[PDB]
């Protein structure tokens, strides 16, 4: 597959490789050049590079374990900031899964396992590299992506008010209300806690989420 | 609406048995009723001191049962105000 | 292989969360407390001036290299 | 030097990725530090690992070469005698039972015999710290309270290869459960516990007896939402009357309540359709058995290679669980969901194929679609259906469908005729218990004919309809136009897996007509398959599967030709063709219409005969009954046995069909349909693999029993069926 | 396919033929059948010109020892009583002392048989199974067990004086060594590498030592040493190991007289002034009584899986894995002789007293040579 060529040339190639977008041979010459010089000066950068290269030809799982095996090797380093963010983006596009939906499948509610990790790294990272260059896109990923979590509880919500799980329903909103109230999906969904506390006949308790849902007409 | 279909059964809240119940007495604190009933499984979102628990259940098509049980608190989490009511009807 | 030739930074994914979602609150009466907002799912008010994916250079940093 | 590469010569009869793991538990690692001497300490750990997998006669030589900077491969090769082989197998102050009995229960053997060369007796010591066990339970189950493993030995011959075990042992005395007492934090379920817990006093004391009375009790709270109780059990023993007056004590802990209910996994399911497939309820107290028959009810939808529950405490806060459905969607969400194409290849020099999709991640407020679409003969058959097995959150379900159907009679046992037939349905399906589902719909269908050949069995309908073509003629239409009432029932348990191992599937599926309408059959269908997983544990497994149909005019009218039960399909009875099975037709004569001189259609007098003319079409039969008896087996191969569940199976298949209205007094000069005597066998094996597309199932099957009729090809390729 | 992939790390060809003199099988017997497929410390016995056989299955042959001639003979097997027959599984070779003749088992039985008649006269349940041979001692018969336990039973009725655990590790190599007796005192050896002595009593000590060198962490380079029945002679004892070190010792008592380069060995015997000793390589070497020091060393018989030797007629003899017999001279170790007996399996330990050789082979049969 890749020459035994001197170090600097085979990250050259591997280099040049990933700028052509040859993504399967850059991989191959990545992982030997790894292999090869694990311990050497480039080990570092060709960790980043693995990195990418795992996650562009979508070899998400791959380029996740590279996240975590740089993390836990190298947990001080510069540009620790572009590993968080790629947790991140790795975890977002892992729900993804394709492209055939785009003339209407709403997604959103599929499975919050992987949006929930991408939001918990996204925010490791927001918080602690606030300087970095990803900082906006990792905010804006982040209000998305809270939104998108947000959206997967509502349909939950859903669903039980459908069955009529009310005491289901109400412990769903709540928990909405104190994670990620400062979403579209919740200040949709107080309508169904107001509607589920009050076939609960509670209208003591539902008065008070209908006054903050009408205080929310606007 | 309703027609006869196998609705399955469908439990929410809190178990109520008589025994369970006549353990909530108003001297009791929060850390107490915890283990009377177990943990209430709702809360007031909106910060009173309160906690809610419903036994209730759906044997069907037909039938529906429920206990409401409200326990308000002194904002210590020191109970003062204790309601029960078998549920009302109407639709 | 199939591939679309250019613009190698880009989601694999889409592009639509940059747009989304706005950051949309609530406002609970008076009387009323909102139950505290929990944590971990909170997020600061940003510098903002930042880049965003769409036009962001997603090409891994550069370590120093040499031997 | 850094070690740049290992090479690995030999390492027979062991995994690779055991050796590489254990390089690392070694110290050693490509790009590891290494020197001449430090391999000593790395041949030897090898050895010592082989030595720990049981290749004790096992040795390794190692050899380094440099690399132009000095860099360093460590090539490893690895020499054995045939190790571990076990000479014998012993136990000793035994006195109960002969020494064969106990290790016929052992995963070790002594001898492996003559007549089994599976399994093998290389001794293993992680197989023998089990059945020490298994030794341990066998006799406490017989009831051998005392019973101890006394200093338990092994021994290994002076040549190294050689193995045998001695386990020294005292028995003790069997003793009777001449009590059981029950005490603690019960909650009052003493009322059923106990009923758990009934025995005669003489019944002889049983470790598995007790340890099946604990997973009772546990179930039993588990059902009441006693999730985590602790449960002990404890023996009074009388030696000196040699009984156990046993004693199980029981602390309920909280009654656990599910704050959440997880769907993780589920990547292409809405969340939705997962949680429909609930019993319990988030919300709610537990119940074990209730998140039990949550997950069979996703087994059962069949989405999911695997279900698994983890019934989570909630961290920081006792009596709260979240349920874990931990799932894996069968076909790796590949795009249009559930797909189906097939190829119907086999021996037959033409084929049949197949198109469609189902899965319900379809458009408007998410309704499903699934679409088929198929040649078989020279016929086009195609359709559209709609679905929501939710139509409401109840699970009453909705499913409606438009098809298609043309069919022109070039050979394929295809009767001599232009048939077309359009149709709809539109079905209501209530679930009226857990386990079952009835079916209620309006259906439609439009059939129209044309070059119709006359043919006893199509005609003897037609004419008792009226308006009849000419017979000694072919260039001949007909038509019907119907409307009916379609109508069905199901009862389904499956330990499904995804291919079931245990419990019943039964199918029923019929109509009859409004009054009036261009038919008046009515048409009963009945489907089954009972799986039973032998030995009581879920992998090895026996099937019964059964078809059974009826149809007969109500006020005349009897079922057409058109919608008679074809059989020989391939997911019905292998080996046979795809519609050949029970009755032949019969033609009546005429010299030919609309007929090419090139070209073959049978029983023109300028071909055939002028007399009432069989051909080896077959219009299928107004009654069935089929059966299949099928033995489930695995297959490894390099898609091992684990890693791809491929299923096969052997199986008896047997079918009948036939015509309950054949005159077989006046129409008489031919076989008689009238009677199921002409029952078919054949004897098949079956293999079933699943890709991006979905199940395919390659089949082999010749005839046992084949008739006149019965036109067969030994293999066909096949896809799908999904349910 | 892969037939030849799998492997068979080789036992070498069979030396020079050409001999001092040549050996003959004089006579030969059926015994049972046998050791088998099951490796067992099964020699047979002589005294009185009397052949006490004895074979696996559970058949005790007394055979006169001049002939392939018979006298009293059993099968100790299981009645079996509408219930599955279960051989004996007869072990732990055979003794002869006044009105008996002792024999093991791999099951909790030692059977004493009769010399005067052959009908079992007493058995004992010992303590897990007689691997060990037992031996006499004028009124006790003194036993070892698979259990790593030494047993001591009084000779008249079988019943146990005395108990001694001596420890085992896992993955033994056998759990098994005769007890000698000598200067008035028990030497045994067993498996986690102690050899241990006792005042033929109430199971107290004289001592322990322990014969433990290599310390290999791998259980299989430290099976733990001895199996081998140690011997005394002017109340100099030797042990010897698995893997790990030969030693000459005290027996007054444990100390080290000295320790030799002998590992890989399981079988040995010694005469007025030597050690003769075989090995798990074959290796087979002589020594002096004194210091252990090397008489001589070869190893032409490498990996050939040999029994224990004996000296023989003046010379050493023993057998050989592919049925041989191998004569070695007492100073030079040169090959005296050869022959081929066995034709299925002979690794079970040679006998001889009387001018007779007598083997008995897997596949449970009897050969008595002579030269």
């Amino acid at each position: 597959e890749v020459p035994d060529n001197p170090p600097n040339e085979i990250y050259a190639t591997a280099q040049q490789k990933l700028q052509d977008g040859n993504w399967r041979q850059a991989i191959t010459q990545l992982e030997a050049l790894d292999n090869r010089y694990p311990f050497g000066p480039y080990s570092q950068q060709v960790q980043l590079d693995l990195i990418y290269a795992y996650y562009k030809n979508a070899d998400l799982p791959l380029a996740q374990a590279a996240i975590d095996r740089f993390i836990r090797l190298n947990p001080t380093h510069p540009n620790i900031d572009y590993v968080m963010y790629m947790r991140g983006l790795t975890n977002m596009a892992l729900d993804d899964s394709a492209l055939q939906g785009f003339f209407g499948v709403d997604r959103s509610d599929r499975d919050p396992q992987h949006a929930r990790a991408a939001f918990s790294d996204f925010s490791k990272l927001v918080r602690g590299y606030p300087n970095s260059q990803y900082t906006t896109d990792a905010t804006k990923r982040l209000v998305f992506l809270k939104d998108r979590l947000a959206k997967y509880e509502y349909s939950v919500a859903e669903y039980y008010t459908e069955r009529g799980a009310w005491v289901a329903v109400v412990n769903r909103v709540e928990g909405m209300l104190r994670d990620y109230p400062d979403t579209q999906a919740t200040r949709d969904a107080l309508p169904l806690m107001e509607n589920a506390y009050r076939q609960m006949q509670m209208n003591a308790q539902a008065e008070k989420v209908a006054k903050i849902i009408a205080a929310n007409s606007s | 609406l309703e027609r006869v279909v196998y609705r399955p059964d469908i439990n929410q809240g809190n178990y109520l048995t008589a025994n369970d119940v006549s353990k909530i007495r108003v001297g009791m604190t929060q850390q107490q009723v915890a283990y009377a009933l177990g943990t209430p499984l709702m809360s007031d979102p909106f910060g009173t001191n309160t906690w809610f628990y419903v036994f209730r259940q759906q044997p069907g098509h037909e039938g529906v049962t429920q206990q409401t049980l409200t326990l308000t608190f002194n904002s210590s989490g020191v109970l003062t105000n204790i309601d029960n009511k078998p549920a009302l009807s109407g639709n | 292989c199939s591939s679309d030739s250019r613009y190698k930074r880009q989601v694999s994914g889409d592009e639509a969360y940059l747009e989304a979602a706005p950051l949309a609150e609530l406002h609970a009466p008076a009387g009323m407390i909102l139950p505290v907002t929990s944590g971990d799912y909170a997020i600061p008010v940003t510098n903002g001036s930042g880049a965003v994916g769409k036009a962001l250079d997603i090409r891994p940093p550069a370590q120093p290299l040499a031997l | 030097p850094t070690i740049a590469s290992i090479t690995f010569s030999g390492n027979k009869s062991v995994k690779d990725d055991m050796l590489k793991q254990n390089l690392e538990a070694s110290g050693v690692r490509v790009g590891e530090s290494l020197d001449r001497t430090t391999i000593a300490d790395i041949e030897k750990g090898l050895e010592d690992f082989y030595y720990s997998v049981g290749k004790y006669s096992a040795s390794v030589k190692a050899v380094v070469t440099p690399l132009p900077r000095n860099r360093v491969d460590l090539k490893l090769v690895f020499q054995e005698g045939v190790s571990a082989e076990i000479q014998q197998i012993n136990i000793v102050g035994n006195h109960a039972f002969t020494t064969d009995e106990l290790i016929s229960h052992f995963q070790l053997r002594d001898e492996v015999p003559w007549w089994n060369v599976v399994g093998d007796r290389k001794y293993q010591k992680q197989k023998l710290a089990g059945d020490l066990e298994t030794l341990r339970s066998y006799y406490l189950d017989r009831g051998y309270a005392r019973f101890n493993i006394d200093s338990t030995q092994v021994s290994l011959t002076p040549d190294k290869k050689g193995i045998y075990v001695t386990v020294n042992i005292t028995e003790g005395d069997q003793y009777k459960l001449s009590g059981v007492e029950v005490s603690g934090n019960l909650a009052g379920h003493s009322a059923e516990i106990e009923q758990l817990t009934k025995i005669e006093p003489g019944e002889l004391y049983n470790g598995t007896k007790v340890t099946k009375m604990e997973d009772d009790i546990k179930k039993l709270l588990g059902r009441y939402g006693y999730a985590y109780p602790r449960v002990q059990s404890m023996p009074e023993i009388n030696d000196a009357d040699k009984t156990v007056k046993l004693r199980v004590n029981v602390d309920a802990g909280n009654r656990f309540y599910v704050r959440k209910i997880r769907f993780e996994g589920n990547d292409t399911s809405k969340d939705a359709v997962l949680r429909r497939e609930m019993r319990q309820m988030e919300g709610a107290w537990l119940g074990s058995d209730l998140v039990d028959q949550g997950k069979e009810r996703l087994n059962r939808l069949g989405f999911f290679e695997t279900v698994d529950t983890d019934t989570q405490r909630v961290p920081g806060s006792p009596d709260q669980v979240d349920v874990v459905y931990k799932v894996k969607e069968r076909n790796t969400l590949v795009p249009r969901g559930s797909f189906n194409f097939g190829i119907g290849y086999g021996t037959e020099s033409g084929v049949s194929f197949q198109a469609g999709v189902q899965q319900d991640n379809w458009l408007g407020t998410g309704y499903a679609v699934g679409i088929n679409g198929t040649k078989n003969d020279y016929q086009t058959y195609a359709e559209l259906s709609v679905t929501n097995p939710y139509f409401t959150v109840d699970g009453v379900s909705l499913g409606g469908r438009l098809f298609y159907n043309d069919f022109q009679a070039d050979d394929a046992d295809l009767s001599d005729y232009t048939n077309k037939s359009y149709g709809t349905d539109v079905t209501l399906g209530f679930p009226i218990n857990e386990y079952n589902s009835l079916r209620a719909g309006l259906g439609y269908v439009h059939n129209s004919l044309s070059n119709m050949q006359p043919q006893v069995a199509m005609w003897r309908y037609l004419y008792s309809m009226g308006e009849h073509p000419s017979t000694s003629d072919q260039d001949n239409s007909f038509k019907t136009d119907d409307f009916t009432f379609n109508y069905g029932w199901t009862y389904n348990k499956l330990d499904r897996g995804y291919f079931p191992t245990d419990g019943s599937r039964v199918n029923l599926t019929g109509k009859v007509t409004i009054p009036g309408s261009d038919n008046e059959y009515y048409k009963v269908t009945l489907d089954t398959a009972t799986y039973v997983p032998i030995d009581d544990d879920h992998k090895w497994v026996v099937l019964g599967r059964t078809r059974w149909g009826y149809g007969d005019g109500l006020g005349g009218k009897e079922m057409p030709f058109y919608e008679n039960f074809y059989a020989g399909g391939s997911s019905t009875v292998r080996g046979f063709q795809s519609n050949t099975i029970g009755p032949k037709a019969v033609y009546f004569p005429h010299q030919a219409s609309n007929y090419d001189p090139d070209y073959d259609y049978e029983c023109a007098t300028q071909d055939g005969a002028k007399d009432l003319c069989k051909s080896d079409d077959a219009v299928g039969g107004n009654a069935m009954a089929v059966a299949s008896l099928e033995f489930i087996t695995p297959t490894p191969f390099i898609s091992d046995k684990y890693a791809n569940s491929v299923r096969t199976s052997f199986f008896w298949d047997m079918g009948t069909v036939w015509d309950t209205n054949w005159d077989s007094s006046q129409y008489s000069g031919y076989p008689d349909y009238s009677d199921p005597s002409n029952i078919r066998m054949s004897a098949g094996i079956a293999l079933q693999w699943m890709s991006p597309l979905g199940p395919l199932v390659f089949s082999y099957a010749q005839p046992f029993k084949k008739y006149d009729g019965d036109k067969a090809e030994q293999f066909q390729f096949n896809i799908g069926k999904t349910w | 396919l892969f037939n030849s992939e799998e492997d068979v790390v080789k036992m070498s060809p069979l030396p020079t033929v050409e001999n001092q003199f040549t050996p003959t099988t004089a006579w030969s017997t059926s015994v049972g059948s046998g050791i088998g497929n099951f490796y067992s410390n099964l020699h047979p016995a002589l005294a009185d010109n009397v052949v006490y056989a004895a074979d696996r299955a559970g058949l005790v042959k007394a055979l006169n020892a001049d002939d392939g001639k018979e006298i009293w003979s059993v099968s100790l097997a299981e009645k079996d009583g509408w219930f599955s027959k279960e051989p004996a599984l007869l072990s732990g070779g055979v003794t002869v002392s006044g009105g008996h003749v002792y024999i093991g088992s791999e099951k909790a039985q030692v059977y004493a048989l009769n010399t005067s008649d052959g009908t079992v006269a007493w058995q004992t349940k010992v303590a897990g199974e007689a691997l060990s041979r037992p031996v006499v001692s004028d009124g006790l018969v003194l036993i070892h067990t698979s259990n790593g336990q030494l047993q001591a039973l009084n000779e008249a009725d079988g019943a146990v004086k005395w108990t001694v655990n001596l420890d085992m590790p896992s993955l033994s190599l056998r759990g098994e060594s005769a007890p000698t007796t000598a200067f008035g005192a028990a030497v045994v050896g067993g498996d986690n590498g102690r050899v241990s002595a006792v005042l033929m009593e109430q199971g107290q000590m004289i001592w322990q030592q322990r014969i433990s060198q290599a310390t290999g962490s791998t259980e299989i380079d430290r099976l733990s040493d001895v199996d081998t029945t140690p011997v005394v002679v002017n109340g100099v004892v030797f042990a010897l190991a698995y893997n790990g070190n030969l030693t000459a010792l005290d027996l007054r008592s444990g100390q080290i007289m000295w320790k030799r380069e002998l590992g890989s060995v399981n079988d040995f015997i010694v005469d007025g002034n030597r050690i003769y000793l075989v090995d798990q390589n074959d290796r087979v070497m002589a020594l002096t009584i004194d210091g252990g020091v090397t008489l001589w060393t070869q190893s032409d018989l490498l990996h050939r899986l040999l029994t224990s030797p004996v000296l023989y007629n003046g010379n050493l003899v023993v057998g050989d894995s592919e049925g041989y017999l191998h004569w070695i001279n007492v100073e030079d170790g040169r090959f005296v002789a050869q022959q081929k007996v066995d034709s299925s399996g002979f690794q079970t330990e040679p006998v001889a007293a009387d001018g007779k050789l007598l083997i008995q082979a897997k596949d449970g049969t009897v050969y008595s040579i002579t030269r």
